[PDB]
């Protein structure tokens, strides 16, 4: 509309309103301009590629894009607070995105020293992937969503992909993708850009702790009419064979007879946070649980939902099992124990198996006169009839959602890395600095972001008389006020959160 | 309102097994850590090291051969027992309370600040008698 | 491990601040922020002033402060009393997860 | 179909008025696998779940009603050494039901206290107690108490009655039929259903291995560390064909004949049911699933082959419930939870997420004489009293 | 009503779906010792990123295998022996044992080995290999399992999955191109042989 007069106005607040909630958000981007406007084919032998396992071929493109799948982009840690601990569950309805007060710079050395100034035809493309033709690669947990606090200015990410590969070369059946093959729209710095997305009908997301363990769900008052074999002989000495029965009843309660099975395994290994306790050996990869396709070992991780560890055993953790995220200021590689900070899934151990311990057992032969009963551990166990299992916690610093892979079939889409799966996940929005000219001015952009999602939320109604476990900050007397900035100014995140603190009955 | 009290023997032979309880009273031994300090007289603090209801122990590597510490969750105390003693072994000893964590939120091993403490034992080893 | 070094004892008047130091090995101290200041009058248990490095429990005075930089951590006791005079001892979570004190302090208050 | 049921009840005030705290530990058990924390209510409930309350001697219910009526509450006093049984016409009788599942549901553990198969018996109502997070004999911060009390409830004088409709939730006919066919003899379209292996028992005792492997050989899964029998387990075939003398251990459910005891009583005071009407479709329960290669072949190499002791579900599977019995359950429900898979239960009938509620009962306390002096503890000082009446419930049948 | 058969090759596999250029927030166990000696256990952490793509947690997993003896068409290359049924996977109903025809839908052989096919895992000789993306190889294990806790005095362990049922989280493609059985239950009915499953 005009160079001098503004797009968009900023936006960023949480409106509580029943059973709904509407979290907006304004963030501040800046965009480089990638690749020299260049689509490069990138592979492993590029940088050399070593392992098997870790062959790629894809390209990378001028292109950059918005993410805000994880949650504290969404909430502040005081409405993430509200959220968790007054609500058995949640789950997105609609988004509604905006992009406005684009400004376009370019930069030029002059003399020894370097020189900004504003380029006031220059454009912007944006657009969206609306029939998901592109391929998705904000589902994999990444880098560079918006900044949990929204005092921060934040470098939009350089979108890539990858595609079939056998070693580092391609194949016959491999794709590429131009992404100037899709329409787009351009930008001058008087334009804004806005579209409204409609969330499809997904689970809530449990909210909420069980109260009752999936083998307790007796009455323990009451005898069972069922029978159980009690003894198989009599007593010491030869021929002794007998048939026994009793009751199943309160004295003995592993016995009775249940009409509900706890939820899938597949082992973990178990690695424990002292570290004198763990083996002296090299045994991080050499002994991780993996899954193979085509010839590659990818590390289960984190796998399926379980829990982290038996009951009073807070020490160990199961491998690559667990969500781990950094702390403020973490280093990129081989960093300390301390230094980060491993999620624990115990809330779901009433109805899902301990991680790191087998599903059961079951008998390996027939038994005989001449040959005792003989059995053999369940290390992995896929679905049965009548199984129920929770799945895995999301956290404020955790993914929102995932895309459900195109596929013939799928069991129970929810994604592994917790949050909601959906096949018409928020589609994605990518973005580059229109070239100015192989020789091109060097230019970059900068502008807003306000993303605003509408939740829906499922109240608590418990009859419980005690009161409840809550997410609490303690009275403490410490240098720094946590979920805040530090006198050098910067934002840091204490711990992760989970969303499960109000319980419920099994 | 939580007291650690210890009890035992206070000489003890050298070469013969050290035997002490510490008996909770006014709270339960629940999740809590319980820890083993000495402090021999006139000099610094020394850990021994701690036991969990679940099993659980940690030890000082130097005493880590010859030391055990055990609970008991149903008469509500937790014991140490020092093996193979000698005249470095006499000190007061301590029974602490790892302080409570109010957060269930990670998996870590617990990092040592106490929170409540016993009154303290001394424990002499000489061979007279 | 090795224990803590410390000072033996640090004296002052009353209403000085004064500064007691731990120098600890960059896998015990330097190494990880829980280093905690136990205070011991005699013939008492020790009683925890300041754990985490700067953190203190309710029951603590402002008075009482703590720091750390690199491989030492000092504590700070501003405008000292009589109450104020005991043992200070360091303590710290080593790397194979042990815990290792220092060698105590003892602080007398001039007067 | 329409079925119904009348019958007459006795309900005893229960553990004086008071709820209690039981645990491990108040039983005394030894064993960490039997550990349980929970409590125990003044509270009575009406149990109907099996079959035998609504029949003599496919399909699914569609309609509930029940009624609750005639009641007659009888004091108790010892006059002399002889006791005396007198109405008492002003005191009440409350009853509610749960109908927004707030409270534990006890009702799908195939537990006594049912009505009674006999329509001219006369039964006591059970206990109402529940079971919360435990760890050992101890409670966790996460465990749970609920005052039934803390529900709105209609007090029931003499004269009064009680009734409430409820409609079931659509679910599958169940089948009760046998397939003529079996999957095999029908390259194959699909492969029979999951298996989990039980160990193998023969009613004759000669046959049996002489050693003591009733626990040690029982097929069990493990949860938060407590290890739980499998049972039934998955739906299996009972036994090969031509052989009925074994059954898998813990594989099927087990009966009592008529006044059979309670502990260690022979196999013919007990009825052993059978489900080898499903071998067509699904596995045999003490077999193995199959066999899979275990390696590659080569010149160097002999092919290799394993047993699949346990196999999940694959795509392509087919299986058939476990049946039910005119002794059996009828429903059980859905544990609430983010996901489930064929959710029927395994020891058969109807599953359903919003099941027929609970109804919960007990004799109002009537407070003996207090003192004239006033104190401000509560009264422990009750009259000793019980309570009984009509319940009446019917239950519309669809069939196929 | 039953769904469009899929016919196409996806372009991607199940692994790969990340985006090449960016780190994940998420870490991983890099090293359990400093080095060689006694005493070295310690815990170091990583990033998983680009350099190292197999450590990276995924939402998403491959379907079900149940493993197939691999065959060569170079008679010179298998065993000088008769495996034929002896080799074969089968599924026991009743006493009465039945190999597994085509079975459920992997893919034929790894790619770069086309020579090789599922003893009994192929329709005769075509082969699945477009599927290889979703699907584990029929004649490989699924993956691994640690069979025991580790500890000072135990190294850790593990095992071959040979078989693996259904897992939440798991995507598969059904075979390239039929009534279903009356019964209780029944999950993706979509036939073995391939085609459209109906129950009329
Ligand atoms: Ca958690």
């Amino acid at each position: 509309d005009g160079v001098g007069s503004s797009s968009g106005n900023w936006h960023c607040d949480s409106q509580w309103l029943g059973d709904r909630v509407i979290t907006t958000s304004t963030r501040t981007w800046a965009l480089p301009t990638y690749n020299n406007h260049l689509y490069k084919q990138i592979s492993n032998s590029t940088s050399g590629g070593s392992s098997n396992d870790n062959a790629y071929f894809g390209y990378s493109t001028p292109w950059g894009y918005f993410d805000f799948n994880r949650f504290h982009c969404h909430f502040s840690p005081r409405d993430w607070q509200r959220l968790i601990n007054n609500n058995w569950g949640f789950r997105p309805k609609r988004l509604n995105f905006k992009l406005f007060n684009i400004q376009v710079k370019e930069v030029t050395d002059n003399n020894g020293v370097k020189t900004i100034a504003n380029n006031l035809t220059s454009t912007v493309q944006v657009f969206t992937d609306s029939d998901y033709q592109l391929p998705y690669v904000l589902g994999s947990a990444h880098e560079g969503c918006l900044p949990p606090f929204p005092a921060d200015v934040f470098m939009i990410p350089q979108y890539g992909y990858l595609t079939l590969n056998d070693g580092s070369q391609a194949v016959g059946r491999s794709s590429f993708y131009c992404l100037e093959y899709f329409p787009s729209q351009m930008l001058r710095t008087g334009n804004n850009f806005q579209f409204s997305y409609e969330f499809e009908n997904v689970p809530f997301h449990s909210s909420y702790a069980h109260s009752q363990s999936l083998d307790r769900l007796m009455n323990p008052l009451i005898d069972q009419y069922l029978y159980y074999l009690s003894k198989t002989i009599n007593g010491s000495g030869q021929n002794q064979q007998t048939l026994k029965f009793s009751v199943a009843g309160p004295s003995n309660m592993a016995v009775q007879g249940r009409n509900y099975i706890p939820g899938p395994s597949y082992r973990q290994q178990r690695v424990s946070t002292t570290v004198t306790q763990n083996n002296n050996s090299e045994f991080a990869w050499p002994g991780a649980s993996s899954w193979a396709l085509n010839g590659r070992n990818s590390l289960m991780n984190p796998g399926p939902a379980m829990a982290s560890h038996k009951e009073g055993e807070d020490r160990f953790f199961p491998l690559s099992g667990s969500l781990i995220f950094g702390k403020q200021g973490t280093g990129r590689d081989n960093v300390d124990a301390d230094k980060v900070m491993i999620t624990n899934e115990e809330e779901i151990k009433t109805t899902n198996p301990v991680a790191t311990e087998s599903y059961g057992q079951v008998a390996t032969n027939h038994q005989s006169a001449q040959a005792q009963a003989q059995t053999g551990w369940v290390q992995n166990q896929g679905i049965l009839p009548g199984m129920v299992w929770q799945d895995r916690d999301v956290y404020l610093q955790g993914p929102i959602w995932a895309k459900i892979p195109h596929t013939d079939g799928n069991f129970h889409p929810s994604p592994l890395m917790g949050g909601f799966g959906m096949k018409h996940p928020p589609p994605q929005i990518l973005i580059k600095n229109t070239p100015v000219p192989n020789s091109f001015i060097t230019q970059y952009s900068t502008g807003q972001v306000s993303v605003e999602i509408e939740w829906e939320l499922q109240k608590e109604n418990s009859k419980r008389w005690n009161p409840e476990i809550q997410y609490t900050s303690n009275y403490y007397k410490s240098n720094n006020v946590e979920f805040a900035v530090n006198t050098e100014g910067v934002y840091s995140e204490p711990r992760p959160i989970g969303t499960r603190y109000l319980t419920r009955n099994l | 309102q939580v007291q650690l009290q210890e009890s035992g023997p206070g000489l003890v032979k050298p070469s013969e097994t050290l035997s002490l309880t510490c008996t909770v009273s006014g709270g339960s031994i629940s999740n809590y850590y319980w820890n083993w300090i000495r402090q021999p007289p006139g000099k610094g603090l020394e850990w021994i090291g701690y036991v969990h209801y679940s099993g659980s122990t940690n030890y000082n590597p130097s005493l880590k051969s010859r030391v055990s510490v055990s609970v008991d969750t149903s008469k509500n105390q937790f014991s140490l027992n020092l093996g193979s003693v000698t005249a470095a072994d006499t000190a007061v000893y301590y029974c602490a309370r790892q302080s409570r964590s109010y957060y269930n939120e990670v998996i870590t091993d617990p990092k040592y600040n106490f929170d409540y403490w016993g009154q303290g034992t001394l424990v002499t080893v000489s061979s007279a008698s | 491990q090795s224990a803590l070094t410390q000072p033996a004892s640090v004296s002052g008047s009353p209403g000085q601040s004064i500064t007691i130091s731990c120098t600890g090995t960059s896998s015990d101290v330097g190494g990880y922020d829980y280093v905690s200041w136990y205070q011991q009058h005699p013939g008492k248990a020790p009683k925890l002033m300041i754990y985490d490095v700067s953190n203190r429990p309710s029951g603590v005075s402002n008075r009482f402060s703590g720091s750390k930089s690199g491989n030492t951590a000092s504590l700070t006791i501003s405008g000292l009393q009589a109450e104020d005079e005991a043992d200070y001892y360091c303590s710290s979570y080593t790397s194979i997860s042990t815990l290792v004190f220092g060698g105590g302090t003892k602080l007398t208050v001039l007067g």
